[PDB]
């Protein structure tokens, strides 16, 4: 009875350290993937200036 | 146990969404590099 | 014995650890669906935007077509 | 009465703090990069 | 003990149901990832279209 127990508690380690590590990429992806949105934001904005000075100048 | 069986998949369930993860690492780092 | 006391104090020590070990495992996928979830609708927002930057794109090169053949 | 170099102070003295918000623009993306591929580098290096 | 076993063998299998929804949303993910990076490079290569184009009609016209 001990000696499963034993096995079995070891595999239940094993699992929390692969779910731990999945949940840490997880996190790290949206943190990382948010901060590249930012610099999106950025791009779209600077782009829309640029097109508006061209149509403003072609009329 | 039955449930060693039950538990023995899961294992491997999880070790394949790591490695899938991984590769969206990856794609996100040069997703970032490009940007 | 003391002896029969603690190995089954033990055995208990044991199990009692892999519950509270399942209860974390619990939060930390349900924090990884909320993450999930989070970094889904940022993608798909973000979708929209680039969208629309690259039709800015296409209305630049549709007015240099225009005003070089229109106002030459 | 006229009494204006205090236009000509005080127009110089914008224009001081728009070239150095010019150089908040140009030091603070500076570091902004290096911010950046430290956390880049950084998840690299953990995975 | 029962209960333990209960509780615990409950919670497995409510996160490897869970674990499968990442499963999915990982997917999902890397798809609309390699999507968004080509859309980047086509940008890119618009974007340098462009600037090479108004650097010249710029130039030449005034």
């Amino acid at each position: 009875a001990l000696s499963e127990i034993e096995t079995r508690h070891s595999e239940i380690i094993k699992l929390e350290n692969s779910i731990r590590e999945l949940h840490d990429m997880f996190m790290d992806m949206a943190m990382l993937v948010e901060s590249q949105g930012e610099m999106i934001d950025r791009i779209e904005y600077n782009v829309e200036h640029a097109v508006d000075y061209v149509e403003r100048a072609v009329s | 146990l039955g449930s060693n069986r039950r538990l023995q998949q899961t294992q491997a369930q999880v070790d394949e969404v790591v490695d899938i993860m991984r590769v969206n690492v990856d794609k996100v780092l040069e997703r970032d590099q490009k940007l | 014995r003391n002896e029969l006391e603690e190995m089954q104090r033990r055995a208990d020590q044991l199990a009692d650890e892999s519950l509270e070990s399942t209860r974390r495992m619990l939060q930390l996928v349900e924090e990884s669906k909320d993450a999930g979830i989070r970094t889904l609708v940022m993608l798909d927002e973000q979708g929209e935007q680039l969208d629309r930057v690259e039709e800015g794109m296409n209305h630049i090169n549709q007015d240099m077509k225009e005003a070089e053949k229109n106002l030459k | 009465g006229s009494k204006l170099p205090d236009a000509a102070k005080k127009m110089e003295e914008a224009q001081e703090a728009l070239r150095q918000a010019e150089e908040e623009r140009k030091a603070k993306y500076a570091k902004m990069e290096a911010e950046r591929e430290a956390v880049r580098q950084g998840i690299r290096d953990k995975y | 003990g029962s209960a333990r076993e209960n509780e615990m063998d409950e919670n497995l299998e409510q996160v490897s149901g869970i674990i499968g929804n990442l499963r999915h949303m990982a997917l999902d993910m890397g798809n609309e990832i390699d999507t968004q990076n080509r859309q980047i490079d086509r940008i890119m290569e618009k974007a340098d279209s462009n600037k090479t184009r108004i650097d010249e009609a710029n130039q030449r016209a005034t």
